[PDB]
């Protein structure tokens, strides 16, 4: 809904901006087991490609039911009576056709390549000159590094843009953490 | 009369390396045999963690191990004497007891946890003399300086820093991080840090969460505590705080209070004494 707040640019001595500021965004939630609530929104307003950086500050709009129904147990409280809430913010009536996504990138792993190609419980008599893999050569990774266990710097991802709507998430339809489209504007 | 050239203090509040073992819940008080993390595959039977280290609270504050000038020696000891006649160590001791109260020595094995309980045992022999139980998620971690039955744990550390008894504390931390995820020990020069084939945390990293005290600093008190450091800096977030241009800084507040006997309403001297409890080769020239 409307009830979204931003804090101003204060330095925080609890969160290093080194290796986990674009990895742990919804990882401490229980959205990977999906036993209770399932509504969570993932956004990225900041597309700035100058030199070795893409995205560095937090503005990620989640759902409406998660702050109100899922928080019957103490999980984000304690910081209730710190400050007084000021003049409320509006939901922006403009929005562009800009928003980025990451849904479906799992097609052909690179740590395990040579044996995914033909195993159907049979032999290999011709397995040396089947296709030329020496023709193509590409080197670019401008995407969000999002890490896991037993990883190097980053495994892979390629920009597979084009699916975009002005429609947010829906109930029951989740693939990783986000559906086709969404609402976040520039201001 | 002036500052000496060679001066060092010794590490009071010295923790030991905290070995981390896993284990299944509902075996909590009968946790004689929970296995440790055996390396690098972690199960799903074990649903909680177990972090144990011992802590010695030694005593002596402004007595150097190796000084160089005797007039400076007695002036520093009488400065610590005028600090300790004013009050005990109990204001620093309750803030050390606050970091003992939660498991903030679990650095990232605590964020992302559903229930964390910390048990502190003050032991005179192998027999346990008095026990404590705290709930780490439900107690503070920022401010407001208020929880009952923690003042006895404060008075214990105040006695042990003032020298009114030998204090040995044997702590245990149970972190319900979930049904067997892969926790993160410390890391050496990439290989995880071990002790004997059991994963653990360094004692300077366990000890770094204990002198995370300092909520008093030049900026406003909205972000909370920083570790008590000379030229008090943060090494990975990037912001190197307490510039020596402005005067609120350890070497300035030490050299102007020992040599130049300053006493306005400056009773935030707890930063200076908390640096002396940290110890270290202070200066000199």
């Amino acid at each position: 809904m409307d009830h979204y707040l931003d804090i101003r640019l204060r330095p925080d001595p609890e969160f290093p901006p080194a290796q986990l500021m674009s990895v742990l965004f919804g990882k401490l939630h229980q959205a990977l087991v999906a036993q209770g609530g399932d509504r969570i929104g993932v956004s990225f307003p900041d597309l700035d490609e100058s030199r070795s950086r893409l995205g560095e500050r937090l503005r990620i709009h989640a759902s409406a039911d998660d702050l109100r129904a899922l928080l019957a147990r103490p999980w984000l409280e304690g910081l209730r009576d710190h400050l007084q809430f000021g003049e409320p913010a509006v939901v922006p009536h403009p929005t562009p056709y800009r928003q980025v996504s990451r849904v479906q990138a799992k097609s052909n792993p690179e740590r395990l390549r040579r044996r995914l190609m033909r195993r159907h419980d049979l032999s290999e008599e011709e397995a040396r000159k089947r296709i030329p893999d020496t023709v193509a050569r590409a080197l670019d990774l401008p995407f969000v590094t999002l890490r896991s266990q037993s990883t190097g710097q980053h495994f892979r991802l390629f920009i597979r843009h084009g699916p975009l709507q002005v429609t947010a998430e829906e109930g029951g339809f989740t693939c990783y953490g986000l559906s086709k489209g969404g609402f976040v504007p520039w201001f | 009369l002036s500052t000496a050239s060679v001066l060092a203090f010794e590490r009071k509040l010295d923790p030991s390396d905290a070995l981390m073992s896993a284990g299944a819940w509902a075996q909590r008080d009968a946790s004689q045999e929970w296995p440790a993390v055996t390396v690098a595959n972690l199960p799903s039977d074990a649903d909680t963690l177990k972090v144990r280290f011992t802590l010695r609270v030694l005593g002596g504050a402004g007595t150097p191990s190796a000084c160089n000038d005797a007039a400076y020696r007695d002036k520093l000891l009488q400065t610590v004497a005028t600090y300790v006649n004013d009050q005990g160590f109990a204001e620093l001791a309750r803030r050390y007891a606050h970091n003992l109260a939660n498991a903030r020595f679990l650095w990232r094995n605590r964020v992302g946890a559903e229930a964390v309980e910390v048990r502190i045992n003050h032991i005179r022999q192998g027999e346990v003399a008095r026990a404590w139980r705290f709930d780490a998620l439900a107690i503070g971690l920022r401010d407001f300086k208020a929880d009952a039955e923690l003042d006895a744990l404060a008075e214990l550390i105040a006695s042990g820093l003032s020298g009114s008894g030998h204090v040995l504390l044997e702590v245990v931390a149970f972190a319900r991080i979930g049904d067997g995820q892969e926790v993160f020990p410390s890391q050496e020069l990439k290989t995880l840090y071990s002790v004997r084939d059991a994963a653990a945390i360094h004692s300077q990293k366990i000890g770094n969460a204990l002198r995370t005290i300092d909520t008093w600093y030049p900026d406003e008190d909205g972000l909370g505590p920083i570790a008590v450091e000379p030229y008090g800096s943060v090494t990975s977030q990037g912001k190197a705080y307490r510039q020596p241009k402005q005067k609120l800084d350890f070497y300035t507040l030490l050299d102007n209070w020992v040599l130049r006997d300053e006493a306005p309403a400056v009773e935030q001297q707890h930063y200076v004494i908390a640096n002396l409890i940290r110890g270290g080769v202070f200066g000199e020239a």
